[PDB]
């Protein structure tokens, strides 16, 4: 889990699979945004803050209990996720993202505006697993309804 | 010293045969965090040597 | 039989050869005794005593020991 | 220098026991600041007695 | 009480072989208290071991609170009683708006100065939002630049900066605070608490001391030694003792040492071998022979 | 090596330690509060104890080298053209905008300097700045025209020391630069060390809070380094006295008494450990032997005489180099804190015990 | 090697002491031949054919390539004496080496080095006290003759010694020219404000003392006049060039019509600045920055001089001498861009003088302050360089004499008197300090011995006669006038050096004694050397 103070065990998790980093949007085309006055600076600051709040609210509106991202996120998004009782994991690889989507029966959502309740996955138990005196953690997603994918832990 | 890829000019990425890259900043001059090396390419808040994340201080993608 | 290079080692070898020549027995006791004497002289020198004084004291003690050996000797047929 | 800790640090001793003595002098300097020469001599004398 | 006695015995047996056997009793009490302060958590990283050169090995101790090896700001107070901790992971250092494609493009330096004043006002408003929580101390994971430091000093608030991820996690565990990154909801963020914060003199380095902590589920063990090698070996021995104690806390089943377990297992193996025909009996006997060889080496 | 200068350095070191601590409360001394400055030239007799702050930086002004009743102020921002944290550019599309930019920059710098001057500040310290010009030519000219001493490139690590010394609160934005952030001082002068360099000394302060500076001078580099090391040793001795308030005699007296009493104790430890305790005592006998040997006396006779005198009943008896024999060492005022000897014994014994547990060497 | 196990060499005991004494003696013997009026200069080839001919000890020891640390100590001692006093650089090295040699001789006799160090310290303190109490002459009793004699003594042993009758007057006039007073009324003589220019050509007697300042620069453009009668000097610290916007300013053109106006203003800004400067009546304009061709044309049309790339220290000296003011920028406190006549310096003439196919600017008779400058003429560059070094020594000596108004007799008189007094006084202090002080007194005799040896004369009998004279002066209260008896190297006979005009500043002897004693103590304090092998 991204924030160390998040709960280590989630039951009946409604997983939301996302491939958009929880950061302010960025055009792919070479772009420059011009700030020409103090009002422009204030508008930009408010825009960033409202983008963070809006993305968190959009995630929370679907009723999800767990958010899985692929590209990571920054401090404000992490603390908002912790503050709204939304455990999350970041930097999940692409193959692992699609495996989670298959196992949990949830779709892969490329941006928050397209995230709905029907695209949410489901898992009976999502837990963080320790391995003794090694400070290494590994997330486990299991107890899915009709998981079409399996993993072997040796 | 092998790699001294000056970055976002607020930060400096430096590395050598030690094997642990170091993140410095110009103004303060304080080592922000030493990531547990010959290349220090940045994002074409993250860089690759193993991809590291500023926001978490850990390797995020290995290849 | 040893192939030594240090001069003091050669002195020890010649001491054993002398003991063998005059007596024929005790060729190992002399080396151990000399080593012990020099080992004690090491700390004596470290305490700040001129080595000539150490040698003179060793000679006096050796004279005393030889006299005592003559005293406690026993004769055989 | 006459300082024992500086003398020990400046010359690059190679034997592990000498390195430990250097660290001992450094620790004595840290805790007290004087006697950095006496402590090493005391340790050497203790080990010399340990020989016999 | 019997479990505490078992923890004592296990820590003593683990430390018997190592260099800490000189002060086995003191170090056993030290390690047992350090493990028990975790309140059943397995986080061995919550126990911080600080190695300070000089002093005797018996001078090592477990601080009743927590020790931080960071520094306080310039004009900020050096001592706070009944502290109200706020642990954060924010910028506090020329935090540019995260729209990387943005830039300032004007036609006069007066506009540039106005934008600079706007940036400074944004930092000031951020500091005011932080101070709205009603705090005395502020620990940030990242760096704090001169302007926020001056604002904190004028507010009479300690601003400990550059406390890394481990540092902020340990502070949150020991004081009960919440590692925040936004300050628009002061009522939704829990604040850490402790009776006293001050600076202590350990050897020749100055450290920040947290006393009378609230939760205390994080320990700082100070190691004093005569050489760096002694300090490293003491750290390794304490790591072994803490690991074994944590494992025993996780699983309380215990077996007797001093070769007793090896003798019992080897006796069972020999009993099995006496009932087995063929060369498998010889292999079993060799297995038991190795099991006996273990305490044989111990006695050797 | 600084023993003919002891009559100068020892009171200097005692005063330096006592200035930075509270005698009624302090249990330890932070030696970082006593800064030592090395300047080549002169002799060790030229060492001084500065009650104020000594800076090695050069005054950027010309002709303003002495300020009386100074009002020093620290600046952590830059006195140059405005430059936001974001990427900033100025776009010129008309010819009038050129001299408009010039005039507006001049007005901005002038406003900054006027705001600084209105507070009454006359000595300005500017923190070292990278990626931005801390001091501009316009800023320097304007400050010179208003009779303000300017010292730039102040290191970031010295801010705390300067603030504790002269009582200045650092200022990072011109908005908060007010009178109460200044630190008054009787004199701020840049002195000349007889052609061996220049030092800026700010002596006299309204609130001289627990900080002192020592200027070390010498003929060549080597004696200067050794003088600094010796002064540090003296400060550490006074720190030891501050920590544990116990004084013990010197000149080999503690080692002789320790060897005698440990031999007596070993005689009551019948068994196999008695030999080890005897060896311990004979090893502690070494320090007085070295003391006698270095003085040119006879080590054996001097050591045995000292041991006999200690056994007679007097414990403050040791090697007397001035007289050349054995005498009551307290008459020569050769004393040292007990902490030094206790720490020496404890650390040496721990190191020996650690070494005795090693029985193999493995090459990695 | 052995049980110590250190990767390097180690010398202990008498070996390292002898090595240190050998190194110090080598350094002393390098420069021993260049002491006193009968001394000789030296050639120093710089491995690529560069030749340096000098008699100054500091220059010789600085140009040499030394490796032994105990010898680097003496070289740095000479450099320190040069920096802090300016004279007696060879004497201090010689005295320190002799002190170290005699101290090691005592140590070899099982005298502890601490006793020798204590004796040396006591002897140095007593020698300083005796010099300050008995061997000083007040300059007010003599006048300008004392300064002239001190300068002439300074030029002795130098390439300009024979021409001392002229060079001493030149030095004294130059020093008195730059005299200024500060707060508390202490007169200060800021040497290094006398610019010294070297230009081969005519004989040494053709050296000129400029009543003003000499600039080693030329006018930017050939079109300007090369002589102004009533100069109005304006000093600038910025370049007079085409205006270019800084890094933070960018020119973006969307309407093509504005480009011509922008490019016009790009030079009109500098044109307006130059017009503002010239409108106040300035005739000579000196700037540390560059000047393009169009600005030079403006100055040509205005009929005014303009010198570019002027050194900053030269500009500061010009501003101080002429009463001008350095202006790094044209910006008043009203936010405008002005230049009023109050910043203009004045001079009675500015000339583009020609000196041996080279031209330089002569600013003559600056007002509001008198300045000085010296142009040295010689056979070649080596002569001019040695002249500059000797002239600097003379200026330093005159500065010391004018600041501290006490002088001492020269020619080894002080050394002999100190030797006699110290060997007499050693009988009262200590038992081994007696020997230490006696050896200090004997070591002080190396200066007259070297002076006598250099003159190819019997040193033994001359030093004996000098010692007898000083002993009679010390033991007979009625013959106290014999304290001034020194050495006359021309005839090899004792001579009253006070009436002979052979003087030195007291600070020279005092600082030489203190520095040499400290260096000898520092070297003598070593008894073991560890030389770690290089890592490569
Ligand atoms: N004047 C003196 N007379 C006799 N003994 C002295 C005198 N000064 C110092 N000592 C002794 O010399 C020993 C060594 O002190 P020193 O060399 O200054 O530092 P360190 O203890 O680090 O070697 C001390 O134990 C002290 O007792
Ligand atoms: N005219 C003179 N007659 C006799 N002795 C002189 C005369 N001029 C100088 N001396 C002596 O010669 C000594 C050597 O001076 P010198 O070597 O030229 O100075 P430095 O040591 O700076 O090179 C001086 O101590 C001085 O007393
Ligand atoms: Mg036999
Ligand atoms: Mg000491
Ligand atoms: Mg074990
Ligand atoms: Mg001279």
């Amino acid at each position: 889990f991204s924030h160390p103070q998040m709960p280590k065990k989630v039951e009946d998790a409604k997983i939301a699979i996302l491939t958009c980093p929880f950061e302010p949007p960025k055009p792919k085309t070479k772009h420059k945004l011009d700030v020409t006055s103090v009002e422009d600076y204030k508008a930009l600051q408010k825009y960033e803050k409202e983008k963070f709040e809006e993305m968190i609210q959009q995630i929370k509106e679907t009723g999800a209990n767990l958010a899985i991202c692929q590209w990571g996120f920054d401090d404000e998004a992490n603390h908002l996720l912790l503050q709204n009782n939304l455990p999350a994991v970041r930097w999940v690889g692409g193959p692992e993202i699609e495996l989670i989507a298959i196992a949990t029966g949830g779709r892969i959502v490329p941006r928050f505006s397209e995230l709905t309740a029907e695209k949410l996955g489901f898992a009976g138990l999502v837990q963080e697993i320790s391995f003794g005196t090694t400070k290494d953690k590994m997330l486990v997603i299991e107890q899915c309804k009709n998981s079409r994918a399996v993993t072997i832990f040796i | 010293l092998s790699a001294c890829s000056f970055t976002s000019d607020m930060q400096i990425l430096t590395a050598s045969g030690d094997g642990t890259c170091a993140l410095w900043d110009v103004e303060s001059g304080q080592l922000l965090q030493s990531f547990h090396v010959l290349c220090l390419d940045l994002a074409p808040n993250t860089f690759v040597s193993m991809v590291w994340d500023m926001r978490s201080g850990q390797c995020v993608q290995a290849f | 039989m040893m192939d030594v290079d240090h001069q003091i080692a050669k002195l020890m070898v010649e001491l054993s050869k002398s003991q063998d020549d005059e007596i024929g027995d005790g060729t190992t006791g002399v080396v151990v005794l000399a080593g012990a004497l020099l080992e004690e002289a090491e700390q004596l020198l470290d305490r700040g005593i001129h080595p000539i004084r150490i040698a003179d004291g060793y000679e006096q003690a050796a004279r005393v020991a030889i006299e005592h050996l003559d005293k406690i000797s026993d004769s055989v047929l | 220098t006459n300082d024992g800790a500086t003398i020990l640090k400046q010359m690059q001793v190679l034997h592990p026991a000498a390195r430990m003595l250097v660290e001992l002098s450094k620790a004595q300097d840290i805790e007290a600041g004087d006697g950095t020469t006496s402590v090493v001599i005391i340790a050497g004398s203790l080990l010399d007695s340990c020989t016999k | 009480v019997k479990f505490r006695q078992d923890l004592m015995n296990i820590a003593g047996t683990t430390l018997s072989s190592k260099l800490l056997t000189h002060h086995k009793d003191h170090f056993t009490k030290l390690a047992v208290e350090a493990v028990l302060r975790l309140k059943g958590s397995g986080n061995l990283e919550a126990i911080h071991i600080i190695k300070k050169l000089g002093g005797s090995l018996a001078d090592s101790y477990l601080d009743e609170g927590f020790l931080l090896d960071k520094k306080i700001g310039v004009n900020q107070p050096k001592r706070i009683e009944n502290a109200k901790i706020l642990i954060a992971n924010t910028g506090m250092d020329t935090d540019k708006i995260k729209i990387f494609g943005s830039r300032v493009r004007v036609d006069s330096t007066a506009k540039v100065a106005e934008i600079e004043h706007a940036e400074k006002e944004k930092m000031k408003e951020k500091v005011e939002r932080i101070l709205k929580h009603g705090i005395n101390c502020f620990i940030n994971r990242q760096l704090i630049y001169n302007y926020p430091e001056q604002l904190f000093g004028a507010a009479g608030v300690m601003a400990i900066e550059h406390a890394d991820f481990a540092g902020v996690e340990r502070l949150a565990l020991v004081t009960g605070g919440e590692i925040a990154s936004t300050f628009d909801h002061p009522e939704l963020v829990k604040l850490g608490s402790c009776k006293l914060i001050e600076e202590v003199m350990i050897g020749e380095d100055k450290l920040i001391h947290f006393s009378g902590v609230a939760l205390g589920e994080a320990c700082t063990i100070v190691l004093r030694g005569a050489t760096q090698q002694i300090l490293d070996e003491a750290e390794r021995s304490l790591h072994d003792a803490l690991c074994v104690l944590a494992q025993t806390v996780k699983d309380s089943r215990t077996v007797y040492g001093g070769g007793c377990s090896e003798m019992l297992m080897a006796h069972a193996v020999t009993q099995l071998a006496n009932r087995t025909p063929g060369k498998e009996a010889v292999a079993m006997e060799s297995y038991a022979k190795a099991l006996r060889m273990l305490p044989t080496i111990i006695a050797d | 090596v600084v023993s003919q200068y002891s009559s100068l350095l020892s009171p200097m070191s005692v005063n330096a330690v006592m200035k930075v601590i509270d005698p009624a409360t302090a249990t330890s001394v932070d030696l970082r509060d006593i800064k030592i400055v090395k300047k080549l030239g002169g002799t060790i007799d030229d060492c001084e104890l500065v009650e104020g702050l000594v800076l090695t930086q050069k005054v950027s002004n010309s002709g303003i080298t002495r300020v009386e009743k100074a009002k020093i102020g620290l600046i952590q921002f830059c006195l140059s053209a405005p430059k936001t944290d974001m990427d900033n550019q100025i776009v010129v599309s008309d010819y009038a905008q050129m001299d408009r930019v010039l005039r507006e920059e001049r007005a901005y710098i002038l406003n900054l300097v006027k705001q600084i001057k209105k507070t009454g500040c006359n000595v300005l310290l500017i923190q070292k700045s990278i990626l931005r010009d801390a001091l501009s030519d316009l800023a320097l000219h304007f400050l010179n025209k208003m009779k303000i001493m300017v010292i730039k490139d102040i290191e970031r690590e010295d801010i705390e020391f300067i603030c504790k010394t002269i009582g200045t609160k650092p200022v990072a934005h011109i908005d908060q630069f007010t009178a109460d952030m200044l630190g008054s001082a009787e004199l701020a002068e840049e002195v000349n060390l007889n052609g061996s360099g220049k030092l800026l000394k700010i002596t006299g302060c309204a609130s001289p809070g627990k900080t002192v500076t020592i200027v070390v001078r010498g003929s060549n580099k080597l004696v200067i380094e050794e003088a600094e090391r010796s002064i540090h040793d003296a400060l550490c001795v006074i720190r030891c006295l501050v920590k544990k308030r116990a004084l013990i005699a010197g000149g080999g007296a503690p080692e002789i008494e320790l060897a005698l009493r440990l031999t007596e104790y070993s005689r009551t430890l019948s068994g196999m450990e008695s030999y080890c305790v005897r060896a311990f005592a004979d090893a502690m006998e070494v320090i007085p032997s070295t003391l006698a040997e270095n003085a040119g006396l006879n080590p054996i006779s001097t050591v045995t005489e000292l041991r006999n005198r200690h056994a007679q009943g007097e414990k403050t008896a040791g090697i007397n180099v001035r007289k050349g024999g054995i005498s009551n060492i307290l008459e020569e005022l050769v004393v040292q804190p007990l902490l030094v000897s206790v720490s020496a014994l404890t650390l040496a014994t721990e190191t020996v015990r650690s070494i005795l547990k090693i029985d193999d060497v493995v090459n990695t | 090697e052995g049980p110590l196990s250190v990767f390097g060499d180690r010398s202990t005991g008498e070996t390292i002491r002898s090595q240190n004494v050998m190194a110090a003696a080598s350094i002393a013997n390098i420069v021993k031949s260049s002491l006193g009026p009968v001394g000789l200069d030296k050639m120093l080839v710089d491995d690529i054919g560069d030749v340096t001919i000098t008699n100054d000890g500091a220059t010789i020891l600085k140009l040499l390539e030394v490796e032994h640390p105990a010898a680097k100590v003496l070289c740095e001692l000479a450099d320190l004496q040069d920096k802090e006093v300016g004279d007696g650089t060879t004497s201090v090295v010689i005295i320190a080496a002799e002190l170290l040699k005699n101290a090691d001789e005592l140590v070899k006799q099982k005298i502890h080095p601490t006793s020798v160090i204590s004796g040396y310290r006591l002897a140095c303190k007593e020698a300083v006290r005796y010099i300050n109490e008995n061997l000083i002459v007040n300059t007010d009793e003599l006048g300008r003759d004392c300064l002239i004699n001190a300068a002439k003594t300074s030029m002795s042993s130098k390439i300009i010694g024979i021409n001392g009758d002229f060079f001493a007057n030149m030095v004294v006039d130059a020093v008195l020219a730059i005299k200024y007073t500060d707060i508390r009324g202490q007169p200060r003589y800021p040497v290094n404000s006398v610019n010294i220019l070297k230009a081969h050509g005519r004989s040494q007697m053709e050296s000129m003392l400029i009543s003003g300042y000499a600039l080693n620069c030329v006018v930017g453009s050939q079109g300007m006049p090369k002589r102004i009668v009533n100069a109005k000097i304006a000093c600038l610290d910025f370049s007079l060039q085409k205006t270019k916007m800084k890094l933070g300013v960018q020119v973006v053109i969307t309407d093509p019509e504005k480009l011509d106006q922008i490019r016009q203003r790009e030079s009109d800004i500098t044109k307006e600045r130059i017009q503002k400067i010239l409108a106040t009546g300035a005739n000579v304009i000196l700037t540390t920055g560059g000047i393009d061709d169009m600005c030079l044309k403006y100055f040509v049309e205005a009929g005014a001089m303009a010198v570019r790339r002027v050194l900053k220290r030269d500009l500061k000296r010009i501003a101080k001498a002429s009463g001008a003011t350095i202006l790094s920028t044209l910006a008043n406190l009203e936010g405008e861009e002005t230049f009023e006549a109050a910043m203009l310096g004045q001079a009675e003439e500015v000339v583009q003088e020609r000196i041996c196919d080279d031209e330089l600017i002569l600013i003559k008779n600056t007002k509001a302050r008198t300045s000085a400058s010296i142009i040295l003429r010689g056979a070649n560059d080596f002569m001019c360089d040695e002249m500059e070094r000797s002239l600097h020594d003379a200026l330093c000596v005159v500065k010391r004499v004018l600041e501290s108004k006490s002088v001492v007799p020269g020619g080894g008189a002080v050394e002999a008197a100190l030797s006699i007094y110290l060997e007499n006084y050693a009988t009262s202090m200590g038992s081994r300090e007696q020997l230490a002080i006696a050896e200090f007194a004997r070591s002080l005799l190396v200066i007259p011995n070297t002076l006598a040896v250099n003159a190819a004369q019997d040193s033994t009998d001359l030093v004996a006669k000098l010692r007898a004279f000083h002993n009679e002066a010390q033991v007979n209260p009625e013959r106290k006038n014999l304290k001034w008896i020194g050495l006359d190297l021309s005839n090899g006979k004792p001579r009253d050096n006070k009436q002979a005009g052979v003087f030195e500043p007291t600070i020279v002897k005092v600082k030489s004694l203190k520095f040499a004693t400290e260096a000898a103590i520092t070297i003598l304090r070593i008894d073991d050397l560890i030389k770690l092998h290089p890592e490569s």
